[PDB]
């Protein structure tokens, strides 16, 4: 026991001294080797080392014009923006490299070994992405009227296109979710996403805006296309007043950088092509910034307003939230909600959160009446004045 | 014999090779430019068909152009290859668009058929007349005499 | 024609490809200082023939 205790202190020095031997064998620092997958890969790996496949320099192929001296040549423009005419390394056919497609070329010997995967140039957009999140279903208010309306458009073609063709109905496209902050445009979208069980990419537009004008635009088209190719994709575009703002200039400023990207999104949704069956959802912070192209049916078939959750909604959010929580059940959860003024969805929940905290604070296996009264009287006075909604709603 | 003389050039001729563009096309004699006087009254300018080349690394290289595809074909805007290991013209390539432009080219859209796209009858006539007819039904337009 | 390529190309390989320059300033007409369009400035000679 006493012997065992001594080792706790010791192990830290012991790992530090040993550290050059650990580094070589397991990984990180001096001589990075994992030993488990690069070992297995080693025989294949030898082929690449021998060749000039290292380097294999980032590029995209402009045109595959072949010409004389060395016959299989391709005209490539690198991502840093200068063109090279290159050769084919025998390991693929001239068929594999195709005009407009992303391709790898060497820097020491300019020639294609293996073509580089096309359109995955944004890393910034990927940063935000978590596939299938949600706080928990209980905070939503569960099934609201708001959730059910959203499923008819959203869930149903992804889950079954079969039923769509059978009846003979065109498949939907766009749902525009709007309301001031905290009416839960994102919360409901996450809930339907999980249910349908389509792969889920949500992204903030604020990372599809980067560097100067036109670089952000390249990111939006390539991302969108990639999703479109993919069968049963759901894209929830989170908070766009960052690729979704007003269209003007006054020639003392200009909205341009924002409008280049916004317009690039709008164009792509249905396309100049019929439509796909892959769904787009847009969440906007203003209904006051939208231009008519976005609004046309077949890029936006029905407008759903998630603004200030409905008369039914205010009570469901408290009771379904209350259900989950250890709380008193001699108080009417609806009475607390009803008290709440012109409540944004975020605000109804704010009562539950504040109410529960007092209950946790005591460390009881329920809650008491007192915790609820202080919470609710506080919420009605202060919070409501200080919500998003008074300022935004008049504007909108 | 051609391969043998070419042999010193041939090592540089292979990979890597850059691409470049033609600042000027210089059409002169096939081999040996004029001779200058002074001490030794003989050549210093031996330039055959030649091109003054600006590379796209923002460097400028002078080189006598290959007798297989001469300077004369070459003009400003044309792509031409040039070898990195020693700046000779690897090849001649024709002028071509960016990758973005390749996306821009045809994709084609399918028919909604005139009858089948509901109403707006007066408008079917306006678009058909303006757009598709001058291209396809071109002879009637030539007969009208309009541009 | 191919034999022709080899000979005209031969002239360049002596230099290891010729480089464009322009007289940055005339100091004498025998030794000039030249600025290179590929980049750095040089002090260069001239031919006894030119």
């Amino acid at each position: 026991q006493s012997t065992y205790s001594r080792q706790i202190k010791q192990v830290e020095d012991d790992i530090q001294q040993l550290l050059k031997k650990i580094n070589e064998l397991t990984g990180i620092k001096e001589s990075d080797t994992g030993l488990a997958p690069p070992a297995l890969w080693d025989l294949a790996a030898d082929k690449q080392t021998l060749q000039s496949e290292q380097p294999l320099q980032v590029a995209r192929c402009t045109k595959i014009i072949n010409a004389d001296s060395e016959d299989p040549k391709y005209i490539i423009n690198v991502k840093q923006f200068a063109k090279f005419v290159v050769d084919l390394s025998d390991q693929v056919a001239p068929t594999d490299i195709e005009e407009g497609m992303r391709v790898g070329v060497d820097r020491n010997k300019y020639q294609i070994h293996i073509p580089l995967p096309p359109k995955i140039d944004p890393t910034v957009t990927m940063m935000q992405v978590e596939e299938k999140p949600d706080v928990t279903y209980s905070d939503v208010g569960g099934c609201k009227e708001q959730i059910e309306k959203l499923r008819e458009v959203v869930e149903t073609p992804l889950l079954h296109p079969e039923r769509f063709v059978n009846l003979g109905i065109e498949p939907p496209k766009g749902v525009l979710l709007f309301g001031p902050p905290g009416t839960g445009k994102t919360l409901c979208a996450r809930a339907v996403a999980n249910r349908t069980d389509a792969c889920f990419i949500p992204v903030i537009g604020s990372e599809l805006v980067q560097k100067y004008v036109g670089e952000g635009a390249r990111m939006v088209r390539e991302l969108f296309e990639m999703a479109r190719t993919k069968k049963a994709c759901l894209i929830f575009f989170d908070e766009i007043d960052a690729i979704g703002g007003a269209r003007f200039d006054d020639g003392a400023g200009g909205d341009n950088e924002v409008q280049r990207t916004m317009l690039e999104l709008i164009n792509q949704l249905d396309g100049f092509d019929p439509r796909g069956n892959i769904k787009v959802l847009m969440a906007t912070n203003r209904p006051d910034t939208l231009d008519p192209a976005l609004m046309r049916p077949g890029r936006l078939d029905r407008k759903i307003e998630f603004s200030l959750p409905d008369l039914e909604g205010r009570t469901h959010i408290f009771k379904i939230h209350a259900r989950s929580m250890s709380v008193e059940r001699d108080i009417r959860f609806e009475l607390l909600a009803r008290l709440c003024p012109n409540s944004t969805g975020a605000e109804i929940r704010s009562v539950c959160t504040e109410a529960g905290m007092f209950a946790i604070r005591a460390r009881r296996k329920i809650a008491t009446e007192k915790d609820f009264l202080e919470a609710v009287n506080k919420v009605i006075k202060s919070y409501a004045k200080f919500s998003a909604t008074p300022r935004y709603m008049t504007y909108n | 014999k051609i391969k043998e003389n070419s042999e010193k050039i041939k090592v540089n001729k292979t990979l890597p090779y850059l691409v470049s563009n033609v600042i000027e096309l210089l059409d002169v004699d096939p081999n040996d430019q004029e001779e200058d006087g002074a001490n030794i009254d003989l050549d210093s300018q031996r330039k055959g068909k030649c091109a003054v080349i600006k590379t796209s690394t923002r460097q400028t290289y002078f080189l006598p152009v290959i007798g297989l595809v001469d300077a004369e074909k070459l003009k400003p805007g044309d792509l031409v290859g040039v070898n990195k290991d020693s700046y000779l013209i690897l090849e001649t390539l024709p002028t071509e668009y960016d990758s973005r432009v390749k996306a821009m080219e045809v994709d084609e859209r399918p028919t909604e058929q005139y009858s089948d796209i509901g109403g707006l009858d007066k408008q079917i006539q306006e678009l058909v007349e303006a757009i598709v007819l001058p291209m396809n039904h071109k002879e009637k337009f030539e007969n009208l005499g309009i541009q | 024609k191919q034999y022709e390529k080899s000979e005209n190309d031969l002239k360049a390989l002596q230099s290891v490809g010729q480089i464009v320059g322009e007289v940055l300033k005339q100091l004498t007409e025998e030794k000039f200082i030249v600025k290179a369009t590929n980049g750095p400035r040089y002090v260069v000679g001239c031919r006894r023939q030119l």
